[PDB]
Protein backbone atom coordinates (compact mmCIF):
# COMPACT_ATOMS: atom_id res chain seq x y z
CA UNK A 1 0.00 0.00 0.00
CA UNK A 2 3.21 2.50 0.91
CA UNK A 3 4.63 2.00 -2.20
CA UNK A 4 1.87 2.35 -4.42
CA UNK A 5 0.95 5.65 -3.00
CA UNK A 6 4.19 6.21 -3.01
CA UNK A 7 4.19 5.86 -6.92
CA UNK A 8 1.47 8.07 -7.10
CA UNK A 9 3.24 10.96 -5.30
CA UNK A 10 6.04 10.58 -7.71
CA UNK A 11 3.44 11.24 -10.47
CA UNK A 12 1.92 14.15 -8.76
CA UNK A 13 5.34 16.12 -9.00
CA UNK A 14 6.64 14.73 -12.37
CA UNK A 15 4.30 15.03 -15.79
CA UNK A 16 2.69 13.89 -17.92
CA UNK A 17 4.50 14.21 -21.19
CA UNK A 18 3.21 13.09 -24.44
CA UNK A 19 6.26 11.97 -25.18
CA UNK A 20 6.81 9.17 -22.99
CA UNK A 21 3.85 7.43 -21.67
CA UNK A 22 5.06 5.60 -18.83
CA UNK A 23 3.48 7.98 -15.60
CA UNK A 24 -0.59 7.54 -16.59
CA UNK A 25 0.10 3.90 -15.71
CA UNK A 26 0.91 4.33 -12.37
CA UNK A 27 -1.80 7.07 -11.82
CA UNK A 28 -3.59 4.02 -13.07
CA UNK A 29 -2.52 1.49 -10.62
CA UNK A 30 -3.71 3.30 -7.91
CA UNK A 31 -7.12 0.66 -8.13
CA UNK A 32 -5.55 -2.35 -6.71
CA UNK A 33 -5.55 -1.25 -3.15
CA UNK A 34 -9.25 -1.74 -3.36
CA UNK A 35 -8.55 -5.39 -2.45
CA UNK A 36 -5.80 -5.18 0.12
CA UNK A 37 -8.01 -2.70 2.13
CA UNK A 38 -11.09 -4.82 2.67
CA UNK A 39 -9.31 -7.99 5.23
CA UNK A 40 -12.34 -9.85 4.13
CA UNK A 41 -10.54 -9.97 0.19
CA UNK A 42 -7.18 -10.07 1.91
CA UNK A 43 -8.37 -12.98 4.17
CA UNK A 44 -10.05 -15.05 0.68
CA UNK A 45 -6.92 -14.10 -1.73
CA UNK A 46 -4.78 -15.36 1.20
CA UNK A 47 -6.63 -18.55 1.28
CA UNK A 48 -6.19 -18.86 -2.18
CA UNK B 1 -5.30 22.11 -30.16
CA UNK B 2 -2.04 21.28 -31.34
CA UNK B 3 -0.77 23.49 -34.06
CA UNK B 4 2.35 22.83 -36.61
CA UNK B 5 3.82 25.44 -38.63
CA UNK B 6 6.56 25.24 -41.71
CA UNK B 7 9.42 26.91 -43.20
CA UNK B 8 9.78 27.10 -45.85
CA UNK B 9 6.85 28.18 -47.45
CA UNK B 10 9.01 28.52 -50.74
CA UNK B 11 12.12 27.07 -51.63
CA UNK B 12 13.40 26.20 -55.33
CA UNK B 13 16.47 23.86 -56.69
CA UNK B 14 17.86 21.75 -59.26
CA UNK B 15 18.88 18.54 -60.04
CA UNK B 16 21.68 17.38 -57.89
CA UNK B 17 21.11 19.44 -55.20
CA UNK B 18 19.77 18.14 -51.98
CA UNK B 19 17.03 19.55 -50.27
CA UNK B 20 15.43 19.62 -46.83
CA UNK B 21 12.16 20.86 -44.87
CA UNK B 22 11.06 21.55 -42.08
CA UNK B 23 7.84 20.83 -39.91
CA UNK B 24 7.79 22.64 -36.57
CA UNK B 25 5.63 21.87 -33.61
CA UNK B 26 3.94 23.16 -30.72
CA UNK B 27 4.19 20.68 -27.93
CA UNK B 28 6.41 17.58 -27.21
CA UNK B 29 4.54 14.59 -29.12
CA UNK B 30 6.14 10.87 -29.81
CA UNK B 31 7.06 9.57 -32.82
CA UNK B 32 4.64 7.03 -33.69
CA UNK B 33 1.80 9.64 -34.82
CA UNK B 34 3.19 11.68 -37.70
CA UNK B 35 2.88 12.00 -41.08
CA UNK B 36 3.93 13.10 -44.71
CA UNK B 37 1.64 13.78 -48.21
CA UNK B 38 2.64 15.04 -51.39
CA UNK B 39 0.07 16.78 -53.59
CA UNK B 40 0.92 17.33 -57.26
CA UNK B 41 -0.86 18.97 -59.76
CA UNK B 42 -4.60 18.46 -59.75
CA UNK B 43 -4.21 15.20 -57.62
CA UNK B 44 -5.73 14.10 -54.42
CA UNK B 45 -2.84 13.35 -52.35
CA UNK B 46 -1.05 10.31 -51.21
CA UNK B 47 0.47 9.25 -48.28
CA UNK B 48 4.36 8.93 -48.13
CA UNK B 49 5.86 8.25 -44.81
CA UNK B 50 4.39 6.32 -41.97
CA UNK B 51 5.45 6.61 -38.11
CA UNK B 52 8.51 9.27 -39.41
CA UNK B 53 10.91 6.91 -40.38
CA UNK B 54 9.21 3.71 -42.20
CA UNK B 55 8.57 4.31 -46.10
CA UNK B 56 5.29 3.29 -47.90
CA UNK B 57 5.22 1.14 -50.98
CA UNK B 58 5.88 2.44 -54.32
CA UNK B 59 8.49 4.72 -52.86
CA UNK B 60 12.15 4.63 -54.19
CA UNK B 61 15.46 4.77 -51.79
CA UNK B 62 16.31 8.18 -52.08
CA UNK B 63 13.77 9.35 -49.30
CA UNK B 64 14.56 9.29 -45.77
CA UNK B 65 13.94 11.64 -42.82
CA UNK B 66 14.18 11.57 -39.18
CA UNK B 67 14.48 12.23 -35.53
CA UNK B 68 12.53 12.56 -32.51
CA UNK B 69 11.58 15.58 -29.75
CA UNK B 70 9.49 18.48 -30.95
CA UNK B 71 11.65 19.21 -34.66
CA UNK B 72 11.20 16.68 -37.82
CA UNK B 73 12.41 17.01 -41.42
CA UNK B 74 12.62 15.05 -44.68
CA UNK B 75 15.39 15.24 -46.73
CA UNK B 76 15.58 14.15 -50.57
CA UNK B 77 19.24 13.23 -51.39
CA UNK B 78 19.35 13.55 -55.47
CA UNK B 79 16.62 15.23 -56.27
CA UNK B 80 14.39 14.61 -59.37
CA UNK B 81 12.95 16.97 -61.36
CA UNK B 82 9.55 15.28 -60.58
CA UNK B 83 10.05 16.58 -57.08
CA UNK B 84 8.39 19.85 -57.65
CA UNK B 85 5.11 19.82 -55.80
CA UNK B 86 3.46 20.46 -52.30
CA UNK B 87 3.95 18.64 -49.18
CA UNK B 88 1.79 18.40 -45.63
CA UNK B 89 2.83 17.06 -42.33
CA UNK B 90 0.39 15.66 -39.92
CA UNK B 91 -0.32 15.05 -36.30
CA UNK B 92 -3.36 13.41 -34.49
CA UNK B 93 -4.38 14.83 -30.97
CA UNK B 94 -6.91 13.56 -28.52
CA UNK B 95 -9.54 13.75 -30.57
CA UNK B 96 -8.69 15.67 -33.72
CA UNK B 97 -6.88 15.91 -37.36
CA UNK B 98 -4.03 18.48 -37.54
CA UNK B 99 -2.36 19.00 -40.96
CA UNK B 100 0.66 21.63 -41.88
CA UNK B 101 0.52 25.00 -43.83
CA UNK B 102 2.24 23.49 -47.79
CA UNK B 103 5.87 23.18 -48.74
CA UNK B 104 6.36 23.38 -52.53
CA UNK B 105 9.20 23.25 -54.18
CA UNK B 106 10.35 24.40 -57.91
CA UNK B 107 12.72 23.04 -60.59
CA UNK B 108 15.27 25.96 -62.08
CA UNK B 109 17.02 26.41 -65.48
CA UNK B 110 18.16 28.85 -67.47
CA UNK B 111 16.92 32.53 -67.66
CA UNK B 112 14.97 33.52 -71.35
CA UNK B 113 13.09 36.11 -72.99
CA UNK B 114 9.06 36.64 -72.88
CA UNK B 115 7.45 36.08 -75.94
CA UNK B 116 4.70 38.62 -76.00
CA UNK B 117 1.74 38.80 -78.40
CA UNK B 118 -0.80 41.03 -78.33
CA UNK B 119 -4.63 40.26 -79.34
CA UNK B 120 -7.00 43.26 -80.57
CA UNK B 121 -10.65 42.80 -79.40
CA UNK B 122 -13.44 40.77 -81.73
CA UNK B 123 -15.81 41.91 -83.93
CA UNK B 124 -19.12 40.53 -82.11
CA UNK B 125 -17.78 41.77 -78.80
CA UNK B 126 -17.72 45.28 -80.39
CA UNK B 127 -21.53 44.74 -81.56
CA UNK B 128 -22.18 44.17 -77.94
CA UNK B 129 -21.02 47.61 -76.64
CA UNK B 130 -16.93 46.68 -75.31
CA UNK B 131 -13.54 45.68 -75.60
CA UNK B 132 -11.10 43.74 -74.41
CA UNK B 133 -7.09 43.69 -75.55
CA UNK B 134 -5.38 41.01 -74.53
CA UNK B 135 -1.47 40.50 -74.22
CA UNK B 136 -0.10 37.02 -73.56
CA UNK B 137 3.07 36.31 -72.55
CA UNK B 138 3.95 32.64 -72.26
CA UNK B 139 7.06 30.33 -71.86
CA UNK B 140 9.33 32.88 -69.73
CA UNK B 141 11.54 32.09 -66.35
CA UNK B 142 11.54 32.81 -63.96
CA UNK B 143 7.71 33.43 -62.53
CA UNK B 144 8.54 37.10 -60.93
CA UNK B 145 7.71 39.56 -64.13
CA UNK B 146 5.37 42.80 -64.50
CA UNK B 147 3.88 44.24 -67.32
CA UNK B 148 2.44 48.09 -68.19
CA UNK B 149 -0.46 49.45 -70.40
CA UNK B 150 0.18 52.08 -72.52
CA UNK B 151 -2.65 54.34 -74.41
CA UNK B 152 -0.90 56.85 -76.72
CA UNK B 153 1.84 56.88 -73.61
CA UNK B 154 -1.05 57.36 -71.07
CA UNK B 155 -0.17 54.56 -68.47
CA UNK B 156 -3.64 52.68 -67.37
CA UNK B 157 -3.60 50.29 -64.56
CA UNK B 158 -7.69 50.64 -64.54
CA UNK B 159 -9.07 47.13 -66.12
CA UNK B 160 -6.53 44.97 -66.01
CA UNK B 161 -7.19 41.17 -65.12
CA UNK B 162 -3.71 39.19 -64.73
CA UNK B 163 -3.45 35.10 -64.34
CA UNK B 164 -0.41 33.50 -64.37
CA UNK B 165 0.52 29.47 -64.84
CA UNK B 166 1.37 26.32 -62.58
CA UNK B 167 5.53 25.56 -63.82
CA UNK B 168 5.47 23.51 -66.57
CA UNK B 169 6.94 20.07 -66.87
CA UNK B 170 8.20 20.10 -70.47
CA UNK B 171 10.69 23.31 -69.90
CA UNK B 172 10.04 24.80 -66.61
CA UNK B 173 9.19 27.86 -67.78
CA UNK B 174 5.63 29.96 -66.56
CA UNK B 175 2.99 32.04 -68.65
CA UNK B 176 0.95 34.60 -68.50
CA UNK B 177 -2.34 36.61 -69.65
CA UNK B 178 -3.01 40.64 -69.10
CA UNK B 179 -6.49 41.60 -70.25
CA UNK B 180 -7.07 45.34 -70.75
CA UNK B 181 -11.10 45.86 -71.35
CA UNK B 182 -12.79 48.60 -72.44
CA UNK B 183 -15.91 49.95 -73.80
CA UNK B 184 -16.97 50.56 -76.99
CA UNK B 185 -16.66 54.35 -76.86
CA UNK B 186 -13.12 53.93 -75.04
CA UNK B 187 -11.91 52.03 -77.78
CA UNK B 188 -12.17 54.71 -80.42
CA UNK B 189 -11.19 57.56 -78.81
CA UNK B 190 -7.81 56.97 -78.64
CA UNK B 191 -5.51 55.17 -81.29
CA UNK B 192 -2.31 53.55 -80.18
CA UNK B 193 -2.72 50.92 -77.47
CA UNK B 194 0.83 49.06 -75.74
CA UNK B 195 1.59 46.22 -74.03
CA UNK B 196 4.98 45.86 -72.38
CA UNK B 197 6.95 43.53 -70.51
CA UNK B 198 9.95 44.39 -68.08
CA UNK B 199 12.19 41.67 -67.03
CA UNK B 200 15.32 40.61 -65.67
CA UNK B 201 16.50 39.23 -68.63
CA UNK B 202 16.36 42.12 -70.83
CA UNK B 203 16.72 46.06 -69.43
CA UNK B 204 14.61 47.31 -72.19
CA UNK B 205 11.07 46.32 -72.23
CA UNK B 206 9.68 44.89 -75.68
CA UNK B 207 7.20 46.80 -76.93
CA UNK B 208 4.23 44.67 -78.78
CA UNK B 209 1.44 47.12 -80.30
CA UNK B 210 -0.94 47.46 -82.43
CA UNK B 211 -2.42 50.61 -84.44
CA UNK B 212 -6.08 51.09 -85.64
CA UNK B 213 -4.31 50.39 -89.01
CA UNK B 214 -8.12 49.38 -90.69
CA UNK B 215 -9.29 49.34 -87.12
CA UNK C 1 9.87 36.35 -13.61
CA UNK C 2 9.41 32.99 -14.64
CA UNK C 3 6.97 30.88 -12.37
CA UNK C 4 8.82 28.94 -9.42
CA UNK C 5 8.72 25.18 -9.21
CA UNK C 6 5.40 23.48 -8.00
CA UNK C 7 3.31 26.79 -8.86
CA UNK C 8 0.01 27.23 -10.46
CA UNK C 9 1.43 28.41 -13.46
CA UNK C 10 -0.79 29.46 -16.41
CA UNK C 11 -1.09 30.99 -20.28
CA UNK C 12 0.75 34.47 -19.32
CA UNK C 13 3.20 33.18 -16.45
CA UNK C 14 5.17 30.40 -17.48
CA UNK C 15 7.22 28.13 -15.77
CA UNK C 16 11.01 28.34 -15.54
CA UNK C 17 13.80 26.69 -17.68
CA UNK C 18 12.93 22.55 -17.88
CA UNK C 19 9.62 22.74 -16.83
CA UNK C 20 6.00 22.10 -18.81
CA UNK C 21 3.23 23.96 -17.67
CA UNK C 22 0.78 21.58 -16.63
CA UNK C 23 -1.39 23.28 -14.67
CA UNK C 24 1.74 23.87 -11.92
CA UNK C 25 5.45 23.92 -12.74
CA UNK C 26 6.22 20.23 -13.15
CA UNK C 27 9.99 18.52 -13.97
CA UNK C 28 11.19 16.65 -16.44
CA UNK C 29 12.77 12.90 -16.98
CA UNK C 30 16.47 12.70 -16.17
Amino acid sequence: DSLIVTLSLVELFLADVEGLSVLRSFRLLRVFRLVTAVPQMRKIVSAL
Amino acid sequence: EIVLTQSPALMAASPGEKVTITCSVSLSISSSNLFWYQQKSETSPKPWIYGTSKLASGVPVRFSGSGSGTSYSLTISSMEAEDAATYYCQQWSSHSFTFGGGTKLEIKRADAAPTVSIFPPSSEQLTSGGASVVCFLNNFYPKDINVKWKIDGSERQNGVLNSWTDQDSKDSTYSMSSTLTLTKDEYERHNSYTCEATHKTSTSPIVKSFNRNEC
Amino acid sequence: YCQKWMWTCDSERKCCEGMVCRLWCKKKLW
